[PDB]
């Protein structure tokens, strides 16, 4: 599990940049945030920013550094339902017993 | 072994594992804690439950087991039946209110881990009020309890950020105790600081005179209404008790209290007063008329010290009537076979 991102080239990471640029939140225009090459999960632009911030305007931020914390535990993406003791885990994506 | 070390090494340690950074781990935490305040409260919203009963609930399950409600906090909650039920409408609550559920633990958790923290800030700050009549420990300890008093109010929209905040909310909860504690008979704050002032006012006052000031200097130095009864007074609750038990004359074995007398316990003189007192004043009280004899007997010697109020149905005039005559006829044959004369008092 890594932290934060400042602005070398953004993919992949979570929901915090999304609003940000608002191409991908606002509408679904992450795929032409990819710039000039689509002419001939997340994909930033080629690398436009550079804060752990809010973007109304940038007001609600946050310059510093990236934590790399490696959990030694094991992760689970897909758990499925087996009902013999009760139900461990979690389900696909709607029900989480947990 | 001796207790500072251990605790200091006990938290500077795990500081020294986990210190805060500047700005995105306290900022971290802070958002955390702030969302698990504004989940908790919809939680309470959509569930009905008291946002305290969603607190605790949420940290039960994420500070302690049932061990940890039933021996500090004694019995109303049922130690596995009744969080547990609490746990379930939390999971019933679909994605949208879920969510805050999943919150409210991580924002918990947060809040326990910027209290960790910030633990050497409190030592630090704890340091320097030393010498007031708290142990260190106590005193780190009341402080300690400032900062998550501090915790509870951060609001991290404004800007500033918890180490100045932190500085107050500890030095307040600190001072207090100081004030509270540090004494075998309480004393208010304001008697506090006045003391405080009184003692500095006889510093400046050492200062020149070369005589320790009269409480004369102290009333002007100090103000407006300060005078001689009022600083003798002060200085007079200022200094502690003594003990009981101190090592007493040449300090071979010498124990304090064997000089105290006392006072409510009936001396022998005592015992053979009240013996003869009350079968006298019982002898008298029976060849009598009860009438207003037993009223002022009564009214005296049984309740409280009224002579309206003091006789039944009877006014005043029979009062004043029999208390007077009685009074006499008893005190004058009294007189003739002489008992009572002899003062018992």
């Amino acid at each position: 599990r890594v932290e934060y991102v400042k602005k070398e080239r953004a993919g992949l990471r979570l929901p915090l940049a999304a609003w940000v640029e608002k191409e991908a939140y606002k509408p679904g225009e992450i795929l032409a945030e990819l710039p000039e090459p689509y002419l001939f999960g997340d994909k930033i632009v080629a690398a436009i920013d550079p804060e752990e911030e809010v973007i109304a305007e940038a007001e609600g931020v946050v310059h510093l550094h990236e934590p790399a914390s490696i959990l030694v535990v094991k992760a689970r993406v897909y758990p499925f339902e087996d009902d013999v003791e009760v139900s461990t885990g979690d389900r696909v994506a709607p029900g989480d017993v947990l | 072994k001796i207790s500072t070390s251990d605790p200091v090494r006990q938290y500077l340690h795990e500081i020294g594992q986990v210190p805060l950074l500047t700005l995105e781990e306290e900022v971290e935490l802070a958002r955390k804690v702030e969302e698990g305040m504004e989940a908790i409260k919809k939680l309470s919203e959509i569930t009905g439950l008291d946002p305290d009963l969603i607190r605790e609930v949420v940290r039960a399950k994420i500070l302690g087991s049932a061990r940890v409600r039933h021996i500090p906090g004694l019995k109303e909650t049922l130690d596995p039946k009744t969080v547990e039920e609490i746990d379930q409408k939390l999971k019933s609550l679909p994605k949208e209110h879920k969510r805050y559920l999943h919150i409210a633990r991580e924002g918990e958790a947060a809040r326990q881990h910027l209290i960790e923290a910030n633990l050497r800030l409190v030592v630090s700050i704890a340091k320097k009020y030393t010498g007031r009549g708290l142990s260190f420990l106590d005193l780190i300890q009341e402080g300690n309890q400032g900062l998550i008093r501090a915790v509870e109010k951060f609001e991290y929209k404004r800007r500033f950020k918890f180490s100045t905040y932190a500085t107050w909310w500890i030095r307040q909860a600190i001072n207090r105790a100081i004030a509270d504690q540090a004494r075998t008979i309480r004393i208010p704050v304001h008697m506090v600081e006045t003391i405080n002032k009184l003692s500095r006012t006889a510093r400046q006052l050492q200062q020149e005179l070369g005589r320790e000031p009269t409480y004369e200097e102290i009333a002007e130095a100090m103000g407006p209404g300060w005078d001689a009864k009022r600083v003798e007074e002060t200085l007079k609750i200022a200094q502690e008790p003594v003990s009981l038990e101190t090592p007493i004359g040449d300090e071979k074995d010498s124990f304090y209290g064997d000089f105290i007398p006392d006072e409510h316990l009936p001396s022998p003189v005592d015992a053979a007063t009240q013996s003869l007192l009350s079968e006298e004043l019982e002898k008298a009280l029976s060849k009598l008329s009860e009438r207003e004899a037993m009223v002022l007997k009564l009214r005296k010697g049984l309740i409280d010290g009224e002579e309206v109020g003091a006789f039944f149905g009877v006014t005043r005039e029979r009062i004043r009537q029999i208390e007077n005559k009685a009074l006499r006829k008893l005190k004058y044959h009294e007189s003739r076979t002489r008992k009572l004369r002899d003062f018992l008092d």
